[PDB]
This record gives structure tokens, sequence and C-alpha cells, in this order.
């Protein structure tokens, strides 16, 4: 809350966040592209989560190749069945890699 | 050219009219029989193939391109006979319309 030019941070006990994992890889997959925003090397650092975004087919307008194409996909992430979490409850899942050769 | 490469493809099927000779001479002759009875055959065939196919689960919000018939009123309906009775394919159709993430 900002009154005049000063900020006052309070704590809302009843607010939620909502989280899900995409197991079937139905969204555009932006990992493996070597972006920033990972866990820091050193355990005592505190970091800010990056924003999610993707980009899709573009097309040849007159002077513009930025024009969308009939096949450009629009994904709404609320059309996924996420999980809503207040302060008390927690989130977990497990995963198993398929066989790959040793490095 | 596109297709399914197979190590053991469907077997070729081969057919022939069994030769029927014409009237032989009365005196024996050891040469091959030159003349036969002219004949041909006809019938019906059938082919029944079981195809396996992959379901489509995609969460993209907006609609997709799909194959639709042309929107003009035409003298001849598409993929259909003409006045003279001749069947006509109006254009090729590929299988790639629905999208998928890369």
């Amino acid at each position: 809350t900002t009154t005049d030019g000063t900020k006052t941070i309070a704590n809302n006990l009843t607010s939620t966040v909502q989280v899900f994992a995409d197991t079937e890889h139905q969204l555009p997959y932006i990992l493996g592209s070597a972006h920033e925003g990972c866990m820091p090397p050193f355990p005592a650092d505190v970091f800010m989560l990056p924003q999610y975004g993707y980009l899709t087919l573009n097309g040849p307008g007159s002077n513009n190749n930025n024009l969308s194409t009939p096949s450009s996909a629009f994904y709404c992430l609320e059309y996924f069945p996420s999980q809503m979490l207040r302060t008390g409850n927690n989130f977990v899942f497990t995963y198993e890699f398929e066989k790959v050769p040793f490095h | 050219m596109g297709g399914f490469g197979l190590k053991n493809p469907p077997p070729q099927i081969l057919i022939k009219n069994t030769p029927v000779p014409a009237d032989p001479p009365t005196q024996f002759s050891s040469q091959k029989i030159n003349s036969f009875i002219t004949q041909y055959s006809t019938g019906q065939m059938t082919v029944e193939i079981e195809w396996e196919l992959r379901k489509e689960n995609s969460k993209r919000w907006n609609p997709e391109i799909q194959y639709t018939a042309n929107f003009n009123n035409s003298a001849n309906a598409q993929f259909s006979v003409n006045n003279n009775g001749l069947y006509i394919e109006d254009r090729t159709i590929g299988t790639r319309y629905l999208t998928h993430t890369l």
C-alpha cells in the first residue's frame, strides 16, 4: 500500500498462489534454451522468478514480417487445472528420467 | 516420395490366364504349341486394411486451420462426376493442418 510516496507492506493471510506442472508438455517449452533466472549458485542468495512467455509463427505482411499467421497459437494457462495454495499448504511432485547414455 | 519404408512390405500378387491350346495336328510334332484359344478373365477383389491412429490432445485456445470445401458455387460439385460421368479430383490434399508445438 502506498500512501503519499511511502510504501507499507502488510501480510495477507487469506491470499493464494496457484501452481501447476505441465507433465504432458502441452505448452511451449522454453527451458533448455539457456536463459537466466535459475537457482543461484550459492545457497544464501535470494532470487526473483522470471516471467513466462513464448513466441510463435509470424508472417509476411507488406512491409512487415511480424504479422501473425493463421496457425499462430494462443495458449491460456488458466485453461490448465492448477492447484491453489494458501500459506499453510504445500506443493510436491516427483519425476523419473528415461534411460540415457552416460556423459 | 513419402510413405512408410518397410523391411517386409505387403507381398506382390500375381495372376495369369492358364493357356488353353487350340486343336493339335494328328501327326506328332515336337515343336512348341504356337496357337492358343483367345480368352480373358474378370472378377472382383477386395482390400481391408486396419489403420492405427494417434489421438489429438492440444490445449491451444484459438481455432485451427482445417480442410474445407471451396466456397464458390461451381458448375460441378467437388470430388464428383460431371455431366459425362467422369470422376474428377479437384486438388491434392495433404495431411498437415492441425498444429503441434516444436
